[PDB]
């Protein structure tokens, strides 16, 4: 990795953590308690 | 212009350019426009459902019909003041990842211009997801444009990745791009005009 | 071991309550006209048999 101010530098493509839990609606903010909620929404 | 309104509707595609990049004046036709092939429009709320096991989350469009997100739209202004935090999730990855494009369609609107090197690289991700934080209920922050500084000498731009460009020529308040130089070699050399 | 008349109770009790089952899939619908579509919804229900 060479530091030169010419590189096509792109920012991350997907939102990093947005609430988009697949039952929970209610997002952590690490990516950890992010799925951990699915776990906590129901069985 | 002259009054720091432009006016025409902003797009957001995502454009990789590497040469001169004016957003305010766009010499190409506009990308699409409402009601064309293939362009559908957000419904009233901007509602988005999603869909399980692995299909992609279909938007709402203006006649009740969860069409899907990637492809083009045109996105009027009162939705996206009633709506931003379902674009900024679901609808935006889809315009850097370079599959939407958005006609983000409102008829006036004051706008802010952020001049940068050509030499260095900038993605304008960060300047345009500011813009999309602050929209309200109430109102939106003026529209903001990057545009290159335009170098004298014949430089070696880097490969930048711009969003914003309006519809229409909303460069008349641009007086002259290098007074005090022989020639502008890079960016727009709009000379003053008699 | 259960018994016949209980049965017939305990029987009757889940058809009460299978009389009272709107399918969630409309709650949606519900929401969007009970406020004279001022203000609409969704809910991600998840279906089960």
């Amino acid at each position: 990795v060479v530091s030169d101010p010419q590189s096509m530098k792109v920012t991350p493509i997907v939102n990093p953590s947005s609430y988009v839990c697949n039952v929970c609606n209610a997002r952590f903010s690490t990516m950890s308690a992010l799925s951990e909620h699915l776990r906590s929404d129901h069985r | 212009n002259l009054f720091n309104v432009a006016r025409g509707n902003l797009y957001l595609v995502q454009t990789a350019t590497n040469g001169n990049w004016s957003p305010m004046a766009p010499v190409a036709a506009p990308p699409f426009v409402r009601g064309g092939p293939n362009v559908r429009v957000v419904g009233r709320f901007g509602t988005i459902v999603p869909r399980p096991n692995g299909l992609e989350p279909q938007l709402i469009d203006d006649g009740n019909v969860p069409r899907d997100i990637a492809g083009d739209w045109v996105y009027p202004s009162d939705v996206l003041q009633v709506s931003v935090a379902v674009f900024r999730d679901y609808v935006w990855p889809m315009v850097k990842a370079g599959r939407t494009r958005v006609l983000v369609e409102l008829g006036h609107y004051v706008y802010t211009l952020h001049y940068y090197d050509p030499q260095i690289s900038l993605d304008e991700a960060p300047i345009l997801e500011e813009w999309l934080s602050k929209i309200n209920p109430a109102g939106i922050p003026p529209v903001p444009f990057c545009i290159p500084i335009p170098q004298v000498y014949p430089c070696i731009t880097a490969r930048r990745v711009h969003y914003a460009f309006t519809s229409e020529n909303n460069n008349d308040s641009l007086f002259s791009t290098n007074a005090a130089s022989i020639d502008t070699a890079f960016g727009e050399n709009a000379a003053v005009s008699p | 071991l259960c018994d016949a008349l209980t049965l017939h109770i305990r029987e009757t009790y889940i058809m009460l309550l299978r009389s009272m089952h709107q399918d969630p899939t409309q709650i949606v619908q519900i929401v969007n006209e009970c406020a004279n579509n001022l203000l609409n919804s969704t809910i991600p229900i998840s279906l089960r048999p």
